[PDB]
């Protein structure tokens, strides 16, 4: 490495990854919906966490490989060196934006705007508005400020897609007990019976394909 | 002005609207300098525009 | 502790209220069955069960709407109340 | 790199720090009160703490943020003349009320001056007559005291936050039960049938964003 | 032993492998069929899930092995050294052939595509179209495409068999009703007769043993 | 010893009181709508459960502080017993 301070934030950034992923990229999304769909089949054991994090990590992977490619061939250019202090924090600044817009385009605003009015003191930290005016923030929105509102937006969503996907096991499970109340056959369980029709129900779905595809298709488009 | 201008990021974030005319650049430059708070130079190849 | 005073007592009077309509429907509708029965003289299981299903279905897609006013602003009121000190 | 010593102060303090985080910041409140929400909605793994913990460190930053500052360019920045052990000791101990303040205003006072009296260890078992409840204060308790009063109050307030949280969930599944005891059904469990409705209930109120907003406008 | 960074490649895999195991091998099949035998049996202790994945890792590691040998005494190979980055990774590509050929008879082809596809840099229209002849596309799909396919495909075949098991179960669990209340015992609750019948007959069919081998037939070829 | 044997004792002494009368009451309902079924025939069930609903949250609602008073003395007596020796 040509200069130390550059060493030393590389290898501090490298510690801190796996934080990152799993608070700040579409990991989040994808660990949960695949416990909900475990659950939601009234699974215990199986398969096991590691095998769905383990496709959980790999699918992301795909989704979030352009933008680190892209800022990996930003700074990797010594094409310019520096004159002052200002001119290497714009350089660097305008190196995130690829990750800054990923962001932006999926938390939502007025939380954003919220955290950013709260870490500055301003006014006793919150204040009446008589006039509401929106300055380009966009791209004044600090990343401290835009994770959380990414990561609650995220979970949020996770929440909305296993209710979907809990309704037609639901209706299996009253069917089948409603006609054994129509047998008359009171005393016995349903859970011996219901679980094998979910079973064939998923497979004949084929519910992991098209719950793999849809998910990457929300993020990136194919032929 | 017939020369090419570059703006800095932090002035391209300030926002205009209205019907204009150049019929002197180099005068509506200095007379919108003043209204707007920018700062501008001009090296004889390039005008450079900065808040 | 008047807030905890309220936010107790309106919990169970809405388990009370929530549950008692299905509960009245289906007895009622019990009554009647089990009457025509025995005027008619005339008896099964099954009958019954099979009218209070559908009472207890048409029960629900009449109200459900207001199950849900309900519940959202019983559910707003309390976090207010939890974070009213600030 | 100055006087020595208090380059040893400064790497010890900055060994210490993540359990003074740990046991004197408001990370200690927001930590609890989101294992509660997934405790309330009954669901056993998942977010990860690992996520829940993130969010609620992120968070607590906000709140902390303008009091290191503060202490920052109170220490370090301003260069400035002292001589002697006690200009020093007053110099020191004056950069620390800018968060002796924040502890004092979210602590209760008869506990942190019972502490007091503890480690002064006079006289003691002074009776509740040689206290009288006085309201207006420029007392300064050593933060030895503030510390676990601090500690123990933000925990009390985090269950109260908890009482209510709960109960909404708690009324949406007795509601199922009875429904499912007019039918006949008594033999299935309620839990199958119960948690989506808990789940849209929760995306319906935005529960995450008021949470979070509420939690943060305390402290404004 | 060796050039440096071999070593340093060495041991990474190394670290990764029960990753690899529990994501990407007969062990994710076999460790389902398992446990779903014990359910359908309605046992909630017995086997211990601790003897249970042993047998499990047992039976996998023969259908793993000539494989992972296979690979060794490819690179424990003195013929050559190489003279270019081409022709040293192409070198590489060759060893893991074995392997590549393994994923490529249980994943599904529409599935692998679709992740191939997924792959490919954006571009601002959607993307310039393409087909490519069978000894890349048929022979040689990547293998950071190919593994997560082959999870989903694998994970789905388990429930399948799994349905299959829990039929003759379900036929009891309901002919014992019907005669207990053919007697009028009607109270009674079946399932302290039906599980004992369960036990009878599955030892009289020696489940095990079929299961054990069937499994194995998958893969291998006895004669 | 003897304030552990009496904490105890007093432990299910206060479960029997609290319980007792919600208890009561769900056995009369039951009593008596049983019998009002033999003495005009009809054949319902969930008749007991519906009355029987409303007539334990009534009590719930009557006895609602009492509750309170009773736990919180508790309470205070065993944390007094447990820490105060010298
Ligand atoms: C799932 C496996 C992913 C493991 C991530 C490996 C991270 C490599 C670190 C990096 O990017 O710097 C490499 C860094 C890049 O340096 P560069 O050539 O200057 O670009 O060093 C290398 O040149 C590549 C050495 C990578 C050796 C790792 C082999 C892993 C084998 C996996 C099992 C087979
Ligand atoms: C819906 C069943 C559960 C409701 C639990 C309500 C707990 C209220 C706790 C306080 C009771 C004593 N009180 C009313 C004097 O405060
Ligand atoms: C037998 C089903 C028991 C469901 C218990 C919950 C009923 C109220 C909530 C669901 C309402 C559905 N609805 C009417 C909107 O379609
Ligand atoms: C088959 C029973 C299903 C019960 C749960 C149905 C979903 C919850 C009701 C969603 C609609 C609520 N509503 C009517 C207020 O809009
Ligand atoms: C047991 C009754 C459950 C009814 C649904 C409770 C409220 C959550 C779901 C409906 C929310 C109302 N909304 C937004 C659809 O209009
Ligand atoms: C199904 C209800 C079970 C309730 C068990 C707890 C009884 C005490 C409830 C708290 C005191 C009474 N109240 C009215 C304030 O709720
Ligand atoms: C399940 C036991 C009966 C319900 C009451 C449980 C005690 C709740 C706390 C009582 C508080 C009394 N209060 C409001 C005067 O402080």
């Amino acid at each position: 490495m040509g200069n130390d301070i550059s060493l030393i934030a590389l290898l501090a950034f490298s510690t801190l990854l796996p934080f990152i992923i799993a608070s700040g990229t579409c990991f989040v999304k994808f660990s949960i919906v695949f416990v909900m769909v475990r659950n939601a089949l009234g699974l215990q054991q199986i398969p096991s966490n590691m095998t769905l994090n383990g496709v959980a990590l790999l699918l992301s992977m795909f989704v979030m490989w352009p933008i680190m490619h892209d800022a990996y061939v930003y700074f990797e250019d010594e094409d310019v060196t520096f004159n002052d202090i200002s001119s290497l924090s714009k350089h660097v600044d305008e190196g995130l934006d690829g990750y800054r817009d990923y962001l932006i385009k999926y938390s939502d605003r007025e939380l954003v705007q919220f955290f950013e009015n709260a870490q500055l003191k301003r006014q006793y930290g919150e204040e009446t508005e008589t006039v509401k005016r929106d300055k380009d923030e966009i791209e004044k929105p600090s990343i401290f400020a835009l994770l959380p509102a990414y990561a609650l937006s995220e979970i949020k969503s996770a929440f909305k897609i296993g209710f979907y996907l809990y309704l037609p096991f639901v209706v299996v499970d009253l069917v089948v007990s409603s006609v054994l109340l129509a047998l008359g056959m009171m005393m016995m369980s349903p859970v011996t019976i219901s679980t094998p029709i979910k079973l064939v129900l998923f497979v004949a779905l084929d519910g992991w394909t098209l719950l793999s595809k849809g998910l990457i298709l929300q993020y990136m488009d194919i032929a | 002005l017939k020369e090419p201008v570059i703006v800095s990021k932090m002035a391209a974030r300030k926002k205009i609207t209205g019907n204009f005319e150049f019929h002197d650049p180099n005068a509506l430059l200095e007379k919108l300098s003043l209204q707007l708070g920018l700062i501008w130079y001009f090296d004889g190849q390039a005008i450079y525009i900065y808040d | 502790m008047d807030d905890l005073v309220f936010a107790g007592n309106k919990a169970l009077y809405l388990v009370l209220i929530l549950s008692g309509w299905p509960t009245i429907v289906a007895t009622i509708i019990g009554l009647l069955v089990g009457l025509f029965q025995t005027v008619t003289q005339l008896q099964e299981q099954t009958l019954p069960f099979g009218i209070k299903l559908l009472g207890v279905c048409l029960c629900l897609f009449l109200l459900s709407g207001w199950y849900g006013e309900v519940l959202l602003s019983y559910g707003r009121q309390v976090i207010f109340l939890a974070l009213a000190k600030g």
